Formats: structure tokens, C-alpha cells, sequence
């Protein structure tokens, strides 16, 4: 059966399955996990297969980069081939709970009587539908401020119906900003920018037209999008040059298949063949 | 500036009203305005409010406020107008105002409120604070606190409905506030049925302003009510009272005898059967549930910090009775962790201070006399550049 | 209420209340309120030295030194002959009434109480009165700032008093609507042809004050007042003074009440609108 | 930021472009039949030849004046008439013309414009201003 | 000439309201008014004005999933502006409750209306067109009457003052 261990989701399942059987968040600690998953080969993150080639391999590629968010970090791993390449690949903190969180406290000086304990799971679905970045701010705040359409409707458990418009891109952008965030970055497509132009100079290429992917923190609408008009402007920006000729000739291409979400599993169960006895394998069961 | 900013709570059943820096407010009167049966004109310009607009039976009271919401707004509005112009005595362009608010009023309530203030009154400057927020910023002038903090639980009681609100850090926790029916004005009705059945000749139709007096003047708390019973039956002549007040019709004196009603009126919140019949649950348990509901990390400071609102909290010997009650039930519950059973349970305190029939006004002026409020205060020409985000959302 | 108060509703009621309680036999609670009036006038009600049976009243006031210049002192001595004490530190007039000894009509003082504000104009409009009525021509006008940016000149002549403020509208729209009330105050003639003839000059001054430093611009107001006989002879004098005070802070609230009751008007309609279309949102 | 100043959206090979390529009605015949008062004849010589493929406004804004030039001339009660001896293209046309001439409004010349309006929708029927609507090419 | 004009202001909204849903071409997953965002030209449909004279107008920018109607209303003096401006900037400051109205009106007219493919779905699109000519003729009507109800209460004003003397 294959076991993806997330840090905010544990994904277990079959082999030449689809998706997990069970996605449950395990409760010494990590041996209590076994009670209740096991009970009524291994996968590792980069610190036995390495998901980059996992999230590869289903997608039935070798080479190129994957870019896996989930609950708790952001990682760009780059793959060469069957193997990962532990050097280039690079660590995102930017966050999920901390966007809710934040949705939260904009939803409150909105004036609606939220808490930040009661309501957390109601106001992760309104960012998990309504709510992530845009290209700029004072567009944004212009279609906010000016059409219906931010201001989508959103009802709340008990009925209620509450509006949510400026708020929807309002929430990322914290984590931009240096201003309020207090710490340097990029973000996420300028740290994908970096860490495959800081590669080699002749599989660059190749990486580039091999983007895959991963985690749930990929699936808000767009961003695949995003990440590609951010791509262009910097890849416009440095190696380009500003050359309108230089950008007609580069390949781009950033692979968001529909099953993301569960990449590394879905990829890992059909991998895995099945030995006789599994009986005589291990140092432990032997 | 130069001047104290202009304070006005308006209340459910009664609007406080005054200047800034003042201990008390400069006017109490009935949140009711006296209508005649648009009337462009003349009929405009005619109204009354207080004591005037209630005076006439025949024409038409209504409440500016009840239950903290604005009835209609074109009334709340021209209630503001007399507010300001005829009480006051404020030139509205060089003061700036502090309104109050009751929790769950939504932003479009908020926006309508300060459309009013903006566009008709054009204000310098305009600040909607929550009641419960300053009520509770009030209540640190008591000799009981010694540390300024803005976290705690508020029991506000006015003659609508009462709210019991946690509070932390300013903003209100709007999915734990609880509502209960039942203030003032059901104690009005049961007593006064309560003196129907049992004194006579007192005429109907004058049988609730009698009662308000008889409430105002001789209710309380008891300790034990079959105690208190015997004692008014051993030692009645040091403990039946009489009153005397005048038929509003015949012009002649009626005097009334008062006895168990003193001790039975208050008594009704502690067993919740009284007040209404549908009340199972006593007041302890509620405010505790209340707490609960709260994150847990949080319960700490809320069962510290219990603070009284409105004047339904003015009866002698309430907050005792009341920490009492909370004591019994927090310790039972600490009792069945312990048998099953560590960390020991946090003292329980009921704030209470001599502002507590106007706690929200008072907190109003306290707040309203310092730098800071000039500080965040939204300006007219922020209200013009930006629109309509700003007003809506408290200072950055 | 709908004419201004001569009468500050607040000392009223307060001092009203205080002698009630003390005729009732009470033992008098402390009382202290800070509270303001137009024109950057002050108040203070306190209990001196924390003695709650004497209740002062002072008033502070920044016009002070040009109205000291006209008259002011005699006027006050001679309306408050006794109440009258040593000013109080930080105010410039102090009345201390003693509650242990109060006269048998309290209404009446409650009612001078009041008339605080207007028996300190009244000495100017007074001195100016005298003058015309014998016949001192050609003394130089009294020029009173009474706000930061607004100016009153006061003038006698042979047959009639003009009086003339200089006003500013701080928010554009009142002008537009200002213009109107001024309008109307310019024909009122049509109905009252005994009343005190008005005019008004809007961005620009009467051409008789064309000399001086007069302000100019789009948000400065001329009103002129041509008071004859009948509003300065004896009897006159007390109710035109009690208007004439008054008359500015009447017309800055007709202002508000009428842009109020177009709001109220308004809202009415939008509630019809927000019907119709729920009429023609779809039943299902 | 600088880098999100440019919009790369115009560079887009997949966008759409529309087909161009490169006078209007005859002026002197115009004149000539308002000068007859032959105002039908004016009318249907205003029509021909409109410059639906030309790029500067100068030409079409030439055009427009010619056949606005006259609508105006028109007596009233003429109009109905005049309108109803036109093919549907034609009718199709003069509204593109009345839509066009609603934005140049001086005097009174909206006030028989909207005259024209009424009988050309008589005449083709909503459907005629659909085409005013999505007209790629236009007067 | 009143009458007229909204006669061919009615029939240019009828040939404008014909509308669909329209996923978004630009954007994954989005479905946004092409009149608005205008990131595909192809969408977007001539714009066409009917005027009455130099002043009253009305300007009309279809696409194919929504409509852009602007309106430059009659304004014969300055309290008829003012009270134009105020009355339109009312019912904006409402745009939530009356859901085809922009929040801001197209630079240089009084007024605008957004209306959506979704609207017209929910909405008979015939009674949408009722709508906006019936809006045209009774916001003038109530700017006549607000007109004379500040001329009415100024009158009684002055005369209230004056009288006293
Ligand atoms: N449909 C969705 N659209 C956008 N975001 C989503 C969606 N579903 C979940 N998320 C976000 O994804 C986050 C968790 O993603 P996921 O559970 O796939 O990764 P994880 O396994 O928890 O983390 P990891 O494996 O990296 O430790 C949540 O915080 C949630 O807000
Ligand atoms: N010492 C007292 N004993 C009994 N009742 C009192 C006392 N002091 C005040 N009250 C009562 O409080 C009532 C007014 O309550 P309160 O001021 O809370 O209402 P409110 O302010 O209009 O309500 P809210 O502002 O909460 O909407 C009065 O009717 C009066 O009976």
C-alpha cells in the first residue's frame, strides 16, 4: 500500500491505485501514526524514492522541475533524470494557515463577528474558493471597488450570507511585501526563475518545458497562470535582455496536471511492484 | 479641538448624551420620539422627544433605538438632528463626535450612520466605537484593577434584551455572544401583574408607572427566599414598607402596600423558570457556557475580568450573588475533572465601580478627552478621497 | 430648539435640577460638567472647592478685549449687581450661587442664567443704540471677530443700524443652497413689510466696508441687517438683540434640516426602487 | 516591479486580429440632388460607396457629415417615405449612419436623428441595430 | 421630444441584451464581464451613443456576456446638478441592493449600469429594458420634485424668520 506523509495531510492508499484510500493527518508520536493508519515501499521527502522523481514518474517524465506546495512548506526540486538534484533545489516558507489566518482578521475589520479559533475551517473555504494573489494592487482594488463580481457572496454555516470582495487578493500579499512580512524573498516564480537559471546552461531549456506541479496549496484557480506571466516578464527581464525577438523563440510550458493535488501518491503507488515475501526482507521482520 | 468631542449613546430605551470630560452625562432621556398622525412644512418641524414626545399619550411613540438598531432611518435621523441642535448646543463643524454601537450591527448599518453624519452634519471628525469595548475601558478607573487591560467579559443588560459578550483585544467575538430575553421591561410586567393580584385600588391604566417606581425604589436582592419570607412574617413592621403616589386621574392619593416584590423582582435571573417558562437554564451556567465556547488558551484572564453595563445591573449586592453562583458552578466543574483526574483553576471577579448605571457614556468621555482619539478619528476629507472603506473599519 | 436659545438648555436643566433637589431637602450631590457654546465660548459648572452646596458658573471667552472696549462692564454690573464673584482661575466671569440661600422665584435666575451669552453681546448693540438715537454720527465702527475666520461689523446710521457678517461656508455645497435661503430673505418683504429690511452680497463686501481688510472668496457670505427704528427704540431692544445674536447659528441649522430632509426624501424613493426590482426579480 | 510594466499580452501569438486593408460617397452629387430638392435622390446617393475599409477617421468622419448633412435637410413627414425605398442593406447602413451622427449633436440635430431612428426601425427591425452592434467594419 | 429619444434609446437596449455565458478565455476557471476586463477584442462590441441634444445622452457598450449602459442626465442649473450628483452618488453607495449599477459611472456621465448574462438569465430581459427607460424618466421626474420641494420649504423659511420681526 503506499504512504505519502505530509506535515497537514498523510495521503495512503493502494498500488496502480488513483487517488488515497484514506487522507487523514496522523495524530513516538510518528509510531502512534501506525495505530491508526495501519491499523483498523516508504516514501521520504528530500530531508527511499525521492518524490521529485515520484511527482515526475506519474507524469512519466525524468527530467524537469517540480514545484511541490502543500500545508506547511513550499519546495523546488529540480529532477535530473531518474535521479534529484539535492543541491539546486530550494525551500519556500511562504503559507497556508497563515493566509486564512489572515482572511480571517481582513473579514473582521469588514465587521463580521469572526474568531480565529471557532471559524478557522469556515474561512479556509472562502480563501479555498474566493480568495489568492493578483498581478497588482491598484487594478485590484479598482475591480474591488468598482464592479459586483469581488464581491462574491459566501454562506456561512448558519445561513448567514456575507460578502467577500476586496479581501480575495487582499490576504497574499502581506507575504509579498516586505513590508509586513519583515523578511527578504521573491516568491515563489522568482525563486523558480533562479533555481533553473542557476542550473546548467544546456538542460535549462529542458526544465523549463517540464514544470510539474504538487500539493493542495497548488490548486487555487490561476495559478499555473501566475506563474507563467511571471516567467516571461523575468525571463524578458534578464536573459532576454528586453529583446522583443528573444521572447518569440523561448518554450514555456508548466505542466498542472488535474490530479496535483495527490501527485507524489498517485505517483508512488504504481510504482510499486510487489516482492513474494515481504516476509524476509527487512532486518526487524527477518 | 479646543473642544471636548460630543458623546452620544443611544440606547435601546435610554440616550445618554453630554461633552467630553464630563463624570456624568449632561442629559438621560427616553430613546422614544412623539409623532403626529411627506408632511412637508410645518408638520416637519414639529415633533417631541423626552419627556415631551412621551408626555402625550395619543401621539405616537417610537423607539430612535431599539434593540441598538436604527427603527427607520429617516426617524433616527431626525432624532440625531434635535440631539445635536437643541440639547447639545454644538456647532457640529468644530466638534468631533464619538457615537456608540451595539454588537452584530453589520458594515451597511455602520455606512448609513456615517452617511448621516458626513453628508448632512459635515463633522470634522467621526468614530463608531462598539459599547462593550469602552464600557469595559470604563470600568478601569475602579479601585479593583490595577493593570490596564482590554480583555474581558462584559454582561450588558439594557431594557431590550440582554447581551453576554467575551471580548479580546477590542473586537467583539461575534460567534460566542449569547442573547436572553428578558431586562427591564419583563420585570415591569410580571410585577406589576404581581401588584394586580394582590393590592387593590390601583387604577389600570396608570399600573406600570406606579410599578417602575415601586422597582426603582424598593427592589433588591435576597440572600434565601424562604428565610426572607419568614422574616417579613415575624418581623413585618421593621420590613413591609408603604408607598404613596398620586392617581394621575381624580387628583387624590393612593397608597400601596410593598412586601414581597422588593426580594421576588431582582430574584428573577438566578432561576430562570421565573422569567419566562421556557427559561430552564440559570444565568451561572450560561455565562460559563459562554466562556467555554472561547479558545481554551484564552480562558484564563475572561473568568478574571466579569465587568456590569446598563442599569439593570444598579440592584444592591448583584455582582456578589452573582461571583457566588459562578464560584459554585466553576468549582463543581473543576470537582468532576479532579475525580476523574494538575493546573489550578483561576479566580473568578466581577468588576464593579459606581459608574455602573452608564458605564458605556462614561467609557465614551474617558476615551473622547485624550490625544489619541484626535489621532484616529476619520476626517471629512479622508471620507471624500477615499470613500467608502474608510468609515466602516476602525483606526490603523 | 427651532429658533435658537438665548437660554443654554444644559445650565437650565442642571441648575433646575440642583435647586429642585435642595428645595426637596436633599443632600446636594458634587456636580462638574465642562461643556461649550458657539463661537469658541466656554462654560465650566463646578462646585467650588468641593463645597457641593455652592455652585459656580464661569465662562471663558477669546473675544473678550474688543467687547471689554465697548461697554461690556456696566451692563454686566448693572444686571448681576451681588452673584457675582472674584473670576474663578482660568476663566474670565465667575457667578456663585449659594444654595443654602436661595431667593423665592428661582425660575428667574435660572432664566438670567441663561441669557449668560446674550447679556455679554448685549452691551455693544446697546452703546450703538444709544448713538443713534442721539444722533452721535461718525464713530468708528466696532469690528468684532467673534470665530477664527468670520467678522461682524456694526454701523449707526441717520435713519436706520446696519449690521454686517462676514461668514464663511467651509463645505462648497452649502453655498449653492445657502444662496437660495438668501434669496428667500431678500423677499421677505413680501410678507412681513414691517420686518428689518436684509440683503446679501455674496464674495465680495458691501461697498461702505470696501475699505478695509475685508476677506474675499467663494466661500465668504455678506449679510446685511437695516434695523429702523421700531427694532431700536425702547422696547425693541431685547427681542431684536435676542434675535439678531442668534441669527447666524438659525441659518447654518436650516441648512442642515434642509439637506437632512432631502436625505430623508431620498432614502424613501430608493426603498421604492429596491421594491420594483424585487418586483421584477423572477417569483422562483 | 518594472518587469510587470510591460504587457506582454500584446505580443501574444494566439490573440485575435481582425482583417484590414486599403473613398466615400460622391459630395458633388449630394449637393446636386439637395440643391434640386430631390431629397429621396440625396438620400440613396449619400449610401453609396461607404468607406467601410478605409483606416483614417478623416474620411469616414467625411462620410458621416455627407449623409448627416442630409438627414438634417429632411422635412418630417418626408422621412417614413424616403426610409421605405431603401433595400435592407440600406437600411442597415443608415442606421450605422444615425448612431454615428447621435454623437456629433448640435441644434436640433438629435431631435430629427431620433425621427430617423424610429422609422429606420420600422423599416429592419431590431435586428438592424445588432448590426450596428457587431460591425467589425464601420462607418 | 421625450418621447422619442427613449424610443430609440429602448431599441438599442434590446439589440445589446442579447447575451450568453462566457467562460473566460484569458484566465483558467475565471468567468469575468468582457465589457469590463476588454482582454479579448474580439468580445467586445461597437459602442454606440444616442444623444437627445449636447447634453442628454446615452452611451452603450455591449460584449458578449454583458452590457455597459452610461447616462448623462439633465442638468438645467446648478441645484439641478447638485441634486443630480448627490441622487446618483446615493444609489451608488447602494450598488450591493441594486445589482446593475456600477459603483462609478464611465468618465463623463452621470450614471452607469453593468448588466451581466446572469442578470438577463434571472431577469425577463425585456422587463431589464422596461427598467432603464423607466429609470431615465423617473430619476428627471424626482430631481423636478426634489427641485420643488427645496424652493417649497425655502419659501416657508423665510417667511418663518421674516415674520417674527
Ligand atoms: N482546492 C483547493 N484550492 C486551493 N487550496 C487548497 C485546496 N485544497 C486545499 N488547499 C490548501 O492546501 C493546503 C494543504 O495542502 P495538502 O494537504 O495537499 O499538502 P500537505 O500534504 O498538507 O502538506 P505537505 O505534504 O507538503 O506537508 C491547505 O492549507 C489548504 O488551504
Ligand atoms: N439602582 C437601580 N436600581 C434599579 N434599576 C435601575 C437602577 N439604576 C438604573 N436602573 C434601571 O435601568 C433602566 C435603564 O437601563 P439601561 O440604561 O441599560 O437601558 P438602555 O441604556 O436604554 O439599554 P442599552 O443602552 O443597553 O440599549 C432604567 O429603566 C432603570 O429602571
Amino acid at each position: 500500500v503506499v504512504c505519502d506523509n505530509g506535515t497537514g495531510f498523510v495521503k495512503c492508499g493502494y498500488a496502480g491505485s488513483n487517488f488515497p484510500e484514506h487522507i487523514f493527518p496522523a495524530i513516538d508520536d510518528m509510531k502512534h501514526l501506525w495505530d491508526y493508519t495501519f491499523g483498523p515501499l516508504l516514501t521520504e521527502p528530500p530531508m527511499v524514492a525521492i518524490q521529485a522523481v515520484l511527482t515526475l514518474y506519474a507524469q512519466g517524465l525524468l527530467t524537469g522541475v517540480v514545484v511541490d506546495s502543500g500545508d506547511g512548506v513550499t519546495h523546488i526540486c529540480p529532477v535530473y533524470e531518474g535521479f534529484s538534484l539535492p543541491h539546486l533545489t530550494r525551500r519556500l516558507d511562504i503559507a497556508g494557515r497563515d493566509i486564512t489566518r489572515y482572511l480571517i482578521k481582513l473579514l473582521l475589520l469588514r465587521g463580521y463577528a469572526f474568531n480565529h479559533s471557532a471559524d478557522f475551517e469556515t474561512v479556509r473555504m472562502i480563501k479555498e474558493k474566493l480568495c489568492y494573489v493578483g498581478y497588482n494592487i491598484e487594478q485590484e482594488q479598482k475591480l474591488a471597488l468598482e464592479t459586483t463580481v469581488l464581491v462574491e457572496s459566501y454562506t456561512l454555516p448558519d445561513g448567514r450570507i456575507i460578502k467577500v470582495g476586496g479581501e480575495r487578493f487582499e490576504a497574499p500579499e502581506a507575504l509579498f511585501q516586505p513590508h509586513l512580512i519583515n523578511v527578504e524573498g521573491v516568491g515563489v516564480a522568482e525563486l523558480l526563475f533562479n533555481t533553473i537559471q542557476a542550473a546548467d546552461i544546456d538542460t535549462r531549456s529542458e526544465f523549463y518545458k517540464h514544470i510539474v506541479l504538487s500539493g493542495g496549496s497548488t490548486m487555487y484557480p490561476g495559478l499555473p497562470s501566475r506563474l507563467e506571466r511571471e516567467l516571461k516578464q523575468l525571463y524578458l527581464e534578464r536573459v532576454l535582455k528586453g529583446d522583443v525577438e528573444k521572447l518569440s523563440k523561448f518554450k514555456i510550458r508548466i505542466e498542472d496536471p488535474p490530479r496535483r493535488k495527490h501527485m507524489v501518491f498517485l505517483g508512488g503507488a504504481v510504482l510499486a511492484d510487489i516482492m513474494k515475501d515481504k516476509d524476509n526482507f527487512w532486518m526487524t521482520r527477518q | 479641538g479646543r473642544l471636548p468631542a460630543c458623546v452620544v449613546d443611544c440606547g435601546t430605551g435610554y440616550t445618554k448624551l453630554g461633552y467630553a470630560g464630563n463624570t456624568e452625562p449632561q442629559f438621560i432621556i427616553p430613546s422614544c420620539i412623539a409623532i403626529k398622525e411627506v408632511m412637508k412644512g410645518v408638520d416637519d418641524l414639529d415633533f417631541f422627544i423626552g419627556d415631551e414626545a412621551i408626555e402625550k399619550p395619543t401621539y405616537a411613540t417610537k423607539w430612535p433605538i431599539r434593540h441598538g438598531i436604527v427603527e427607520d432611518w429617516d426617524l433616527m435621523e431626525r432624532f440625531m438632528e434635535q440631539v445635536i441642535f437643541k440639547y447639545l448646543r454644538a456647532e457640529p463643524e468644530d466638534h468631533y463626535f464619538l457615537l456608540t454601537e451595539p454588537p452584530l450591527n453589520t458594515p451597511e448599518n455602520r455606512e448609513y450612520t456615517a452617511e448621516i453624519m458626513f453628508e448632512s452634519f459635515n463633522v470634522p471628525g467621526l468614530y463608531i466605537a462598539v459599547q462593550a469595548v469602552l464600557a469595559l475601558a470604563a470600568s478601569w478607573t475602579s479601585r479593583q484593577v490595577g493593570e490596564r487591560t482590554l480583555t474581558g467579559t462584559v454582561i450588558d443588560s439594557g431594557d431590550g434584551v440582554t447581551h453576554v459578550i467575551p471580548v479580546a483585544e477590542g473586537y467583539v467575538i461575534g460567534s460566542c455572544i449569547k442573547h436572553i430575553p428578558i431586562a427591564g421591561r419583563d420585570i415591569t410586567y410580571f410585577i406589576q401583574q404581581l401588584l394586580r393580584d394582590r393590592e387593590v385600588g390601583i387604577p389600570p391604566e396608570q399600573s406600570l408607572e406606579t410599578a417602575k417606581a415601586v422597582k426603582e425604589r424598593y427592589s433588591y436582592v435576597c440572600p434565601d427566599l424562604v428565610k426572607e419570607f419568614n422574616k417579613y412574617d415575624t418581623d413585618g413592621s421593621k420590613w413591609i414598607k408603604q408607598y404613596t403616589g398620586i392617581n394621575a386621574i381624580s387628583k387624590k392619593e393612593f397608597s400601596i402596600d410593598v412586601g414581597y416584590e422588593r426580594f421576588l423582582g431582582p430574584e428573577i435571573f438566578f432561576h430562570p423558570e421565573f422569567a419566562n417558562p421556557d427559561f430552564t437554564q440559570p444565568i451561572s451556567e450560561v455565562v460559563d457556557e459562554v466562556i467555554q465556547n472561547c479558545p481554551i488558551d484564552v480562558r484564563r484572564p475572561l473568568y478574571k475580568n466579569i465587568v456590569l453595563s446598563g442599569g439593570s445591573t444598579m440592584f444592591r449586592d448583584f455582582g456578589r450573588r452573582l461571583q457566588r453562583d459562578l464560584k459554585r458552578t466553576v468549582d463543581a466543574r473543576l470537582k468532576l475533572s479532579e475525580e476523574l483526574s494538575k493546573p489550578k483553576p483561576i479566580d473568578v471577579q466581577v468588576i464593579t465601580h459606581h459608574m455602573q448605571r452608564y458605564a458605556v457614556w462614561f467609557g465614551g468621555s474617558m476615551l473622547a478627552s485624550t490625544p489619541e482619539f484626535y489621532q484616529v478619528c476619520h476626517t471629512k476629507k479622508d471620507y471624500e478621497e477615499i470613500g467608502p472603506s474608510i468609515c466602516r473599519h476602525n483606526p490603523v | 430648539m427651532i429658533l435658537l436659545e438665548v437660554n443654554n438648555r444644559i445650565i437650565e436643566e442642571t441648575l433646575a435640577l440642583k435647586f429642585e433637589n435642595a428645595a426637596a431637602g436633599n443632600k446636594p450631590e458634587a456636580v462638574e460638567v465642562t461643556f461649550a457654546d458657539f463661537d469658541g465660548v466656554l462654560y465650566h459648572i463646578s462646585n467650588p472647592n468641593g463645597d457641593k452646596t455652592k455652585v459656580m458658573v464661569s465662562i471663558s471667552l477669546k473675544f473678550y478685549k474688543e467687547l471689554q472696549a465697548h461697554g461690556a462692564d456696566e451692563l454686566l454690573k448693572r444686571v448681576y449687581g451681588s452673584f457675582l464673584v472674584n473670576p474663578e482661575s482660568g476663566y474670565n466671569v465667575s457667578l456663585l450661587y449659594d444654595l443654602e440661600n436661595l431667593p423665592a422665584s428661582k425660575d428667574s435666575i435660572v432664566h438670567q442664567a441663561g441669557m449668560l451669552k446674550r447679556n455679554c453681546f448685549a452691551s455693544v448693540f446697546e452703546k450703538y443704540f444709544q448713538f443713534q438715537e442721539e444722533g452721535k454720527e461718525g464713530e468708528n465702527r466696532a469690528v468684532i471677530h467673534y470665530r477664527d475666520d468670520e467678522t461682524m461689523y456694526v454701523e449707526s446710521k441717520k435713519d436706520r443700524v446696519t449690521v454686517v457678517f462676514s461668514t464663511v461656508f467651509k463645505d462648497d455645497d452649502d453655498v449653492v443652497i445657502g444662496k437660495v435661503f438668501m434669496q428667500e430673505f431678500k423677499e421677505g418683504r413680501r410678507a412681513s413689510h414691517t420686518a428689518p429690511q436684509v440683503l446679501f452680497s455674496h464674495r465680495e463686501p458691501p461697498l461702505e466696508l470696501k475699505d478695509t481688510d475685508a476677506a474675499v472668496g467663494d466661500n465668504i457670505g455678506y449679510i446685511t441687517f437695516v434695523l429702523f427704528p421700531r427694532h431700536t427704540n425702547a422696547s425693541a431692544r431685547d427681542n431684536t438683540i435676542n434675535l439678531i445674536h442668534t441669527f447666524r447659528d438659525y441659518l447654518h441649522y436650516h441648512i442642515k434640516c434642509s439637506k437632512a430632509y432631502i436625505h430623508t426624501r431620498m432614502r424613501a424613493k430608493t426603498s421604492d426602487f429596491l421594491k420594483v426590482l424585487n418586483r421584477a426579480r423572477p417569483d422562483a | 516591479a518594472r518587469f510587470r510594466k510591460v504587457d506582454v499580452d500584446e505580443y501574444d501569438e494566439n490573440k485575435f486580429v481582425d482583417e484590414e486593408d486599403g473613398a466615400g460617397p460622391d459630395e458633388g452629387e449630394v449637393d446636386s440632388c439637395l440643391r434640386q430638392g430631390n431629397m429621396t435622390a440625396a438620400l440613396q446617393a449619400a449610401l453609396k460607396n461607404p468607406p467601410i475599409n478605409t483606416k483614417s477617421q478623416a474620411v469616414k468622419d467625411r462620410a458621416g457629415s455627407i449623409v448627416l448633412k442630409v438627414l438634417i435637410s429632411f422635412k418630417a413627414n418626408d422621412i417614413e417615405k424616403a426610409v421605405q425605398s431603401l433595400d435592407k442593406n440600406g437600411v442597415d447602413l443608415l442606421m450605422k449612419y444615425i448612431y454615428k451622427g447621435f454623437e456629433s449633436p448640435s441644434d436640433n440635430s438629435s431631435a430629427m436623428l431620433l425621427q430617423w431612428h424610429e422609422k429606420a426601425l420600422a423599416a429592419g427591425g431590431v435586428g438592424s441595430i445588432v448590426r450596428v452592434l457587431t460591425a467589425r467594419k464601420t462607418v | 421630444t421625450l418621447r422619442p429619444y427613449l424610443s430609440a434609446v429602448r431599441a438599442t437596449l434590446q439589440a445589446a441584451l442579447c447575451l450568453e455565458n462566457f467562460s473566460s478565455q484569458v484566465v483558467e476557471r475565471h468567468n469575468k464581464p468582457e465589457v469590463e476586463v476588454r482582454s479579448s477584442k474580439e468580445l467586445l462590441l461597437q459602442p454606440v451613443t444616442i444623444s437627445r441634444n449636447e447634453k442628454e445622452k446615452v452611451l452603450i457598450e455591449g460584449s458578449i456576456n454583458s452590457v455597459r449602459v452610461s447616462i448623462a442626465v439633465k442638468q438645467a442649473d446648478e441645484i439641478e446638478k447638485i441634486l443630480c450628483h448627490k441622487f446618483m452618488r446615493f444609489m451608488m453607495m447602494r450598488a450591493e441592493n441594486f445589482f446593475i449599477l456600477r459603483r462609478k459611472p464611465v468618465e463623463g456621465y452621470d450614471i452607469s449600469f453593468l448588466i451581466t448574462n446572469f442578470h438577463t438569465e434571472q431577469m425577463y430581459k425585456h422587463k431589464l429594458v422596461d427598467f432603464v427607460i423607466h429609470f431615465m424618466e423617473e430619476i428627471d421626474k424626482e430631481i423636478s420634485e426634489m427641485k420643488l420641494s427645496v424652493n417649497a420649504r425655502a419659501r416657508i423659511v423665510a417667511e418663518e424668520f421674516l415674520k417674527n420681526f
